[PDB]
RNA sequence: UACGUUCGGAAAGGAUAACCGCUGAAAGCAUCUAAGUGGGAAGCCUUCCUCAAGAUGAGAUAUCCUUUAAGGGUCCUGGAA
RNA sequence: GACGGAAGGGUUUGGCACCUCGAUGUCGGCUCAUCGCAUCCUAGGGCUGGAGCAGGUCCUAAGGGUAUGGCUGUUCGCCAUUUAAAGCGGUACGCGAGCUGGGUUCAGAACGUCGUGAGACAGUUUGGUCCCUAUCUGCCACAAGCGUUGGAUAUUUGAGAG
RNA sequence: GGACGCUGUCUCAACGUGGAGCUCGGUGAAAUUGAAGUAUCGGUGAAGAUGCCGAUUACUUGUGGUUAGACGGAAAGACCC
RNA sequence: AACCCAGACCAACAGCUAAGGUCUCAAAAAUGUGUUAAGUGGAAAAGGAGGUUUAGGUACGUAAACAGCCAGGAGGUUGGCUUAGAAGCAGCCAUACCUUUAAAGAGUGCGUAAUAGCUCACUGGUCGAGUACUUAAGCGCCGAUAAUGUAACGGGGCUAAAC
């Protein structure tokens, strides 16, 4: 599956030729290199290891350094992922942004924004109690279980706790524009993560 | 159609069979078809 | 964003002057109607001795809303009062003339005859 | 009435539904005259 | 001695060719529960 | 048991039969067919004829007697004369056509049905409303004819659909039969 | 943050429920079943997204280190947390 | 499908008085649900006295969904508009150490009825304190420690679960 | 009981403000308490089990939250006899 | 706790037995003759039932029974009718109605206003032994059907490790 490690620059909008506005998210692609390969007869499966923006030479541990010993003029890469079942490339290669030039839809994977310790009403769209008529119940859970059967709280009952921070992959984002000279992709819609967080863009499954 | 507990022939042309462990009636008069509950 | 209990100006010459929304059609929990939707109204005030009496229930189409709704080209049109037009059984305007402007989403919702009888389409 | 969209492929070919048969399976699928690419739902040919 | 571990170890080979009798091949069920409500999953001998 | 189980099997001259290790091969003018035979039943070829008997007298063996007799008989009649089952397409605007190893059916649906013909089986047309499936195996011929019929099962109000030729469709009435 | 924007419910495959079969007995016929062999649903199993080797059954690989090295932690400046 | 006959379900009104009166808080509404299928809708069928449309009856199927208001404390029901449908039940007639206190079931007062009277009434009307900082299990989240048989750093196959 | 006006009462919640809450330093209770290397399900039983049976699941130990249970705490039940 | 076996004076790293068990968790079984295909065993009714073992009746048969296959399946006669029709098949009555009789019923069903029309009992040929209806028992099948979780064998599993 064709994929790339990009950085979510932000959002904007563009004007189609006839006047229709399209809200887009912009992704900037630092150069991506193929660092190694995984093979079915040696690792158990076939995949390509892909890496991106470099690290500072004072903060590369020697295991990471030795990972790149045999590669020529490829500094250590901070973001490393795997692309399963891909061919047409080998160690030392380098993937342009134009691999999406023939693609209509993409999928983007990133780390969603963190919202801290969040309550039930924000986390699960719980309604609350009334704010008047004598109520002493505003944004609490309400009841949680049943009385004596089962005499416990079922596993998975939704309560308060931390919200967001998980990975998430959003599907079928239309591809609006590709700009090779500035290494940018413009997709239509929202992309998980805060500004400057790093996403992975894959060719759409459908 | 007539998922019943007593399945009996209705006309002389109805016939009794047993299929995969249930008792059934089959006939030309499809209105007579039956299976035990 | 017309919901239930909203007051509306009847913008045609049937006789009614104020209508009240009592249902938003086409959807189970549907809560808001926009320009070009059909609602069920009761008449709360009418011109005396007209063909429309106070307290009758009809279907009406929304022609002006006070909350702006996005269009494809990015433009938003926000009127200054909420207004509707009464319809007969065929989902066609019961009246013969329409007062004031209407919004052009009627065009897309296929109310061409309301659009034509309007004075200005914005 | 926004003009009835002509049921056209992204490659300018008409899209027509055929019913393959294979091994007890009726299959419905969408076929493009110009490019003969077989897909199964015209969503995938627009 | 039941207290302690004094028996030998066992390697089973050809474990995929055990034969059953009756309709067990179609009817024996292996159940499991995820501990979440309603999360009861069955699995017949074939599929397992 | 019953006489079909014990009735002897004649062998046509052009047809050869052979039995070995729970298997039977029947090679004829038009093809070769194979069959499994269960342990409890014994199949013998003697004097240009086939005989079947049972080592046991359990009811499974009783049924097997007739089952394998009939199969081997249909296995021999196929390699000599082949099996053929025919069909008729009746109804306004219903058509059938052939291209290579597939049939195209126009049966009122908004799509024209293609139909791959499985190997080992031939299809014959008579105009555009009559079909005849021919082949070496009665089982396969019946299967194909059945699946084609299932493509558009007949109906009783007007006889429309794809019917077996030998079948008789019971018929009902609609509007005018209920006339008072 | 929604009242806003965008996207999502799939397509395909496997095994099945009721049902319809084909070939055929016991029971010369007949019969969807007893030997076999097929179709068949928002259900079941794969497929989509997320968590996941405390899976103690603790997996697999690439690189670094060989008497305290590799590496990690504390402290400090902070954040997209 | 009458007249009769045989069962299951444990939800209705009851029977019994076995646990609890050195206290097991009682009806509805709010919030949050989870499960059963005897299926309201969507899905797959058999037969129709099923032309078509629309149904009737029966079988399979619990994945998802299953309305907003008027009256009443009401569950229920009726009614107004909708909707593909406005399902039936269990869970202390789910859920008050989560909320409300309109109803019921205290002391005020009034009406009708009963009583000579004090008062009484599953008759009515009006007013009337809803307490507790979570030790344990359970659940929602996040860490410390160690293990994974030399010790570490990245990338991941996936049982299993949502 | 109805109407006008007005409004976050509500559709439908969002953001901000002050005191608590959270972390650290100082001072320092309480009701309660047979103890405790105190899980779940289907059962059984003084008829609703953390302690019994069979099976399933679960590394050790804390912190911030939530009240389903421990027929929770509080008052030798006020109702009934 | 109330059922079955059995009355604890104390001690022993002895033996034989009761109830209940002897694949395994879990200390203890093997062989003989049959039955069961439903995991029945390891819940249950009215009723339905070409499941099967064994035993016994009544029909019927090597002088050809049953099923299939090939024929006739009629003439008098629209049986008289009720009715409008009823021709065998709305409905009344019997059909002690006869003949050619191989055998043909005042017709078994389907379907026609009414027939018409298609079929059957009925009997003849091809085939070649048990068949067709019942009775008593031994095991089985459906009926079988609630709500936290397989949950009506204690579990694993068992075609015996079931009866
Ligand atoms: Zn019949």
């Amino acid at each position: 599956m064709l994929g790339l490690i990009g950085k979510k620059v932000g959002m904007t909008q563009i004007f189609q030729k006839n006047g229709i506005v399209v809200p887009v998210t912009v992704i900037e692609f630092q150069p991506n290199y193929i660092i190694g390969k995984k093979t079915v007869d040696r690792d158990g499966y076939s995949a390509l290891i892909a890496g991106s923006v470099d690290l500072k030479s004072s903060k590369v541990s020697k295991p990471i350094k030795g990972q790149y010993k045999s590669l020529k003029d490829i500094e250590p890469k901070r973001y490393v992922i795997e692309l399963k079942g891909l061919d047409g490339y080998d160690a030392g290669d380098e993937i342009k942004v134009d691999v999406f030039k023939s693609v209509k839809y993409v999928d983007v994977t990133g780390t969603t924004k963190g919202k801290g310790f969040q309550g039930a009403m924000k986390r699960h769209n719980f309604s609350g109690g009334p704010s008047s008529h004598g109520s002493k119940f505003h944004r609490h859970l309400g009841g949680t279980g049943q009385a004596t059967t089962p005499a416990r709280t079922f596993k998975g009952t939704k309560m308060a706790g931390r919200m967001a921070g998980n990975q998430q992959t959003i599907q079928n984002l239309e591809v609006v524009l590709i700009d090779e000279e500035k290494r940018a992709l413009l997709v239509k819609g929202a992309v998980p993560g805060a500004k400057g967080s790093f996403v992975v863009v894959k060719k759409s499954k459908k | 159609m007539k998922v019943r507990v007593s399945v009996k022939p209705i006309c002389e042309k109805c016939k009794v069979i047993k299929r995969k462990g249930v008792l059934r009636i089959i006939c030309d008069n499809l209105k007579h078809k039956q299976r035990q509950k | 964003m017309i919901q239930m209990q909203t007051y509306l100006t009847i913008a045609d010459n049937t006789g009614g002057k104020v209508a009240q929304c009592i249902k938003v059609l086409g959807g189970s929990k549907r809560r808001y109607a926009k320009i070009g939707d059909i609602i069920t109204i009761v008449v709360k005030q009418a011109i005396p001795n007209s063909s429309v009496k106070k307290g009758d229930v009809y279907k009406a189409v929304i022609v002006r809303t006070s909350k702006e709704v996005r269009r494809k080209n990015g433009t938003y049109v926000r009127f200054d009062d909420n207004a509707c037009v009464i319809l007969d059984a065929n989902l066609s305007p019961r009246g013969k003339r329409v007062f004031g402007p209407v919004a052009r989403e009627l065009r897309d919702a296929n109310f061409m005859k309301v659009v034509s009888l309007a004075s200005e389409v914005i | 009435r926004v003009g009835s969209k002509e049921l056209i492929s992204r490659w300018g070919g008409k899209i027509i539904m055929k019913s393959k048969f294979e091994n007890g399976k009726i299959k419905h699928y969408a076929e493009c005259q110009t490019s003969k690419n077989t897909a199964r739902k015209p969503r995938d040919l627009f | 001695t039941p207290h302690q571990d004094l028996g030998d170890n066992v390697i089973i080979i050809n474990a995929s060719k055990v034969k059953l009798t009756g309709k067990k091949y179609q009817q024996k069920l292996y159940y499991r529960h995820s501990r979440y409500p309603g999360g009861l999953y069955s699995d017949t001998f074939r599929t397992l | 048991m019953s006489r079909i189980g014990r009735l002897p099997i004649k062998i046509p001259d052009a047809v050869k039969v052979d039995v070995k290790d729970n298997l039977v091969i029947v090679e004829g003018i038009r093809g070769r067919l194979v069959q499994d035979i269960k342990d409890s039943i014994n199949v013998k070829v003697e004097n240009g004829s086939v005989i079947v008997d049972r080592v046991l007298n359990d009811k499974k063996a009783k049924a097997y007697h007739g089952l394998y007799r009939s199969l081997i008989f249909n296995m021999v009649k196929g390699v000599t004369e082949g099996f053929s089952k025919s069909l008729t397409i009746n109804g306004i605007g219903y058509r059938v056509e052939q291209q290579g190893n597939s049939l195209f059916l126009s049966l009122g649906y908004s799509t024209q049905f293609e139909y791959v013909i499985p190997d080992g089986i031939s299809v014959k047309l008579d105009g555009n409303t009559k079909i005849s499936v021919e082949g070496i195996d009665k089982f396969k011929v019946g299967q194909v004819a059945a699946e084609i019929r299932s493509l558009k099962k007949p109906e009783p109000y007007k006889g429309k659909g794809i019917k077996y030729d030998n079948e008789v469709i019971r018929r009902k009435v609609g509007k005018s039969g209920v006339k008072k």
